RNA sequence: UUUCGGGGGUACUCGAGUGGCGAACGGGUGAGUAACACGUGGGUGAUCUGCCCUGCACUUUGGGAUAAGCCUGGGAAACUGGGUCUAAUACCGAAUACACCCUGCUGGUCGCAUGGCCUGGUAGGGGAAAGCUUUUGCGGUGUGGGAUGGGCCCGCGGCCUAUCAGCUUGUUGGUGGGGUGAUGGCCUACCAAGGCGACGACGGGUAGCCGGCCUGAGAGGGUGACCGGCCACACUGGGACUGAGAUACGGCCCAGACUCCUACGGGAGGCAGCAGUGGGGAAUAUUGCACAAUGGGCGCAAGCCUGAUGCAGCGACGCCGC
């Protein structure tokens, strides 16, 4: 009862990491630009539906990104302190 | 070497820093104080939380002296800082557990209970 | 310190320290070499460097001092910074 | 390695066990995985319940169980099944 | 054997010493914490994992020393030094590996982008073991497959307060290096000036979060007893080694306060573990019995340990029967 050295661990697929749409506001910097994201709730208490927005700074390699454009973005690894996000594509330019 | 209006520290827990001399003791016209002399001092500042507060009259007895002091074998004594010992009327100190070292004369002084608390007698 | 056992690791984890420290540190003046010949700029001589460091870090790496993939990770570094220099 | 624990809920004069499936060095009554059965032995007949799909399942995957565990589930049958030597044998008496 | 002072073997047995395994298990408290800290939801082409089971190669060889013991010193003590000397599953080389780990050259699939997969192909370099028992046999090195365990990032949520309007300088972003199991201002250097901000930032006070409990038809309001899922801490503040796995409670080191022993030369401590005492209070128990059952650790098993746990004692404090 002998033979070779391969008694592995278990395998896994690369899943679903969360996409968003949003619309990208200042673009100061380089090659990064900060992106607002569109959420509507009801309120827990009341009921009403409440318009909030928050804004979520992503990653471009070229800062091809004008000021009131809207992209897709999805979900990466820490880049640095407050982003943690890449840009997808750029489907509109105004 | 302790006078009128000498600047002095505190090796006490009392809940004291910092006391200024009142008078020197001892006797008429007593003009220097040394090691093992029972003097009069003043509290300048305190703990907050301290058991004695600013501006008391209390006795102390000065332990650690700046000025060289023979011993009988000619050993003199320069020590870093001038410091007391707050002490009351039973020849005991207020105090429970001392910062620094003391000098022998205490224990010719009669004063047990400092020499026997300190860390060690030099 | 109260358990006779837990002296006993005390013990023994004293002499483990001493071990691993003194591995550790051949470790690093290995990578010390290295850094130098690469500061100089040497080809040769930091190749067989190279080689020894790398032989080095895996006997390191398989004793378990350090991570296998740590371990790894320096050596392919050293091997692209001998590549770019 | 996963083993077969009997977490322990309740109050002081009855005590609770529940077969659970979980790693071995969590708290006696810690992270459950899956519960399977459930063990109380103060009343009379003390009955005992175990699913026996998932019992094969996790031996099979490597779940090993305490003596008790072990004698608990030869009693149910579970162990005789899984060994195949005498078979797969029900003698637990129901109750009145 | 004996003179009853004791002298030899025995391994049944064993003080102490080496060497492993456990020791991060199990138990406790809610000070800080407005945070991916908590619940839910996925995740890892970016990780690792001893002890368990199971399909599949091997386990050749050489060397030296130390504890223990003996002699001796300091010293009340803890504890230590000096000399002699011993064996190992304690320690270190070397022989294979060609299925892995790295670097340079050449295809198909997938997209979710580097690139992943098809162990892609290719030339060069590198990589490990230890045996014991003769019996329901366990060990050593590696990772195609599974499972547990973790670490990390995020959409969303959940106190009051402008009688708190600007905050920030590794701060923000890029590139190059180091760093870590893993990407990352995690750290460094060089470039540019901004990011966060009235859809309440930064400030101030309070507070562990959640499944739950009470009330209310509901909405909602109050709350976190017990149990259970996490979080954070172990007299206060820090730091690091070990290990597959550390806020390391009864591990380590240092600085503080308190207590204790002393032959004054110096040392030992951390009940918010189970009981118990002093103080505060309105007040909350017994310095109780066991591994019988079950979980946990060790060991081939027998067996050992477990204030986890089962039980008993006190108290009309509560749901319930007499
Ligand atoms: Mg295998
Ligand atoms: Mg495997
Ligand atoms: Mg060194
Ligand atoms: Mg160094
Ligand atoms: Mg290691
Ligand atoms: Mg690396
Ligand atoms: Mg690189
Ligand atoms: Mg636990
Ligand atoms: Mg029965
Ligand atoms: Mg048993
Ligand atoms: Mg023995
Ligand atoms: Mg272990
Ligand atoms: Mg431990
Ligand atoms: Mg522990
Ligand atoms: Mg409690
Ligand atoms: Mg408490
Ligand atoms: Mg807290
Ligand atoms: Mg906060
Ligand atoms: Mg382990
Ligand atoms: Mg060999
Ligand atoms: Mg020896
Ligand atoms: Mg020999
Ligand atoms: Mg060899
Ligand atoms: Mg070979
Ligand atoms: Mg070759
Ligand atoms: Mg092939
Ligand atoms: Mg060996
Ligand atoms: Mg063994
Ligand atoms: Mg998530
Ligand atoms: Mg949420
Ligand atoms: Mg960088
Ligand atoms: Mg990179
Ligand atoms: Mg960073
Ligand atoms: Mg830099
Ligand atoms: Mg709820
Ligand atoms: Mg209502
Ligand atoms: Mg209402
Ligand atoms: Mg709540
Ligand atoms: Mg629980
Ligand atoms: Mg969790
Ligand atoms: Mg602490
Ligand atoms: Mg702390
Ligand atoms: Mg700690
Ligand atoms: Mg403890
Ligand atoms: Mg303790
Ligand atoms: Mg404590
Ligand atoms: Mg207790
Ligand atoms: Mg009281
Ligand atoms: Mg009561
Ligand atoms: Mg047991
Ligand atoms: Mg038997
Ligand atoms: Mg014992
Ligand atoms: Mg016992
Ligand atoms: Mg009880
Ligand atoms: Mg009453
Ligand atoms: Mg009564
Ligand atoms: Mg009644």
């Amino acid at each position: 009862q002998k033979g070779p050295k391969y008694t592995p661990a278990a395998e896994k697929p690369r899943g679903r990491r969360k996409t968003a749409i949003g619309y990208v506001v200042s673009d100061k910097m380089q090659k990064t630009i900060v992106v607002e994201l569109e959420d509507r709730k009801s309120h827990p208490l009341y009921g009403k539906i409440i318009r909030t927005t928050k804004k979520v700074k992503a990653h471009d390699e070229n800062g091809e990104a004008g000021i009131g454009d809207r992209v897709s973005l999805m979900e990466t690894r820490p880049l640095s302190a407050t982003k943690r996000w890449r840009l997808v594509e750029i489907l509109e330019k105004a | 070497m302790i006078q009128q209006e000498s600047r002095l520290k505190v090796a006490d827990n009392t809940g004291a820093k910092e006391i200024l001399c009142i008078r020197v003791l001892g006797g008429s016209s007593r003009r220097y104080a040394g090691i093992g002399d029972v003097i009069v001092a003043t509290v300048k500042d305190a703990i907050p939380g301290g058991n004695v507060k600013r501006g008391d009259v209390v006795k102390a007895v000065v332990v650690r002296t700046v000025k060289e002091r023979r011993r009988a074998d000619g050993s003199y004594i320069k020590f870093d800082e001038n410091a007391a010992v707050i002490i009351k009327n039973d020849n005991d100190p207020r105090g429970t557990r001392i910062f620094g070292p003391v000098g022998r004369e205490l224990r010719e002084k009669k004063f047990m209970k400092i020499v026997s608390l300190a860390p060690e007698v030099l | 310190a109260n358990i006779k056992s837990q002296i006993k690791r005390i013990r023994t984890n004293e002499r483990r320290r001493l071990r691993n420290q003194s591995v550790k540190s051949s470790l690093r003046t290995a990578i010390r070499g290295f850094r130098e010949a690469v500061d100089a700029g040497d080809k040769d001589k930091a190749s067989e460097l190279l080689h020894a460091t790398s032989r080095k870090l895996d006997k390191a790496a398989s004793k378990g001092v350090i991570h296998p993939n740590q371990a790894a990770n320096k050596k392919s570094a050293l091997a692209l910074a001998l590549n770019k220099l | 390695a996963v083993k077969i624990k009997l977490t322990r809920l309740g109050k002081i004069r009855n005590p609770q066990y529940r077969i659970i499936v979980a790693d071995a060095r969590t708290r006696r009554d810690g992270r459950a995985i899956e519960v399977i059965g459930r063990y109380h032995p103060k009343e009379e007949p003390s009955l005992i319940q175990i699913d026996s799909e998932r019992a094969q399942y996790w031996l099979g995957v490597g779940a090993q169980p305490t003596e008790p565990v072990l004698a608990l589930l030869k009693i149910t049958g579970d162990w005789q099944k899984f060994k195949g030597l005498p078979g797969a044998e029900g003698t637990l008496k129901v109750k009145e």
